[PDB]
């Protein structure tokens, strides 16, 4: 990512999450040594989603349709 | 009388993510998904900050459609 | 700790755990103005404890073989 400390600010009108990575040795796992945080954020309809990022983004490609039923 | 959706060693965060031996799942709508105890990962290692949150909301929305976003 | 920031990363197999010491002061209790915030890691049988850090580590002296009961 070319640049020593990464940061993610992925916000909107009614939430904002700021996630700074964190770089160290883990338990490999299939010969991986790194790992990756999962968040997830919910648009209203009229909100707007805003994605800040210096670096180590896993940048998502579009929305899950999340809806109400049984 | 629901619809079900079988896990065939694949779980629900990983169908969302998009495993590779998950991809048969892509924009499938359920009505009860069945995870198994065989499930596993092929991928790279991953860890949801709120797991049982972002299952249950996935679970609860109940569908994998995706729309791309460019 | 030789440095003017640590980072402890004690992370498993299935789990990570990334703390950032807070130098500042706070009132004193029985003339110590510091803390140290106490975290638990519990490893289960086939996981590795990884405890990778560059300071400000409360290091452990085993494990304390956790079970259940009544
Ligand atoms: C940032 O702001 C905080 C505010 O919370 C400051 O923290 C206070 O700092 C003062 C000054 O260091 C502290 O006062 C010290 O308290 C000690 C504990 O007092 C108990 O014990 C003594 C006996 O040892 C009893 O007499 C007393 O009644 C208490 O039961 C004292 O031992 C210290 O005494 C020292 O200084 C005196 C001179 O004043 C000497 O004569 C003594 O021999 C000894 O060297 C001192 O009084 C206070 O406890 C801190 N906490 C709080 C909550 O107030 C930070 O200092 C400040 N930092 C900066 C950089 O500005
Ligand atoms: C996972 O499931 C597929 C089909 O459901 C199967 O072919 C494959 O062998 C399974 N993986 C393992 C390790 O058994």
């Amino acid at each position: 990512y070319a640049q020593s400390s990464g940061r993610i600010t992925v916000s909107t009108k009614r939430s904002q999450q700021a996630v700074i990575p964190n770089i160290g040795y883990r338990p490999r796992i299939r010969n991986i040594p790194s790992r990756i945080s999962i968040y997830w954020t919910i648009v209203k309809p009229g909100d707007i989603l805003l994605i800040n990022s210096t670096g180590n983004l896993i940048a998502p490609r579009g929305y899950f349709k999340i809806r109400s039923g049984k | 009388p629901h619809q079900i959706l079988d896990g065939e060693n694949c779980t629900l965060i990983d169908a969302l993510l998009g495993d590779p031996q998950c991809d048969g799942f892509q924009n499938k709508k359920w009505d009860l998904f069945v995870e198994r105890s065989k499930a596993y990962s092929n991928c790279y290692p991953y860890d949801v900050p709120d797991y049982a949150s972002l299952r249950s909301l996935v679970a609860s929305s109940g569908t994998l459609e995706f729309n791309n976003e460019s």
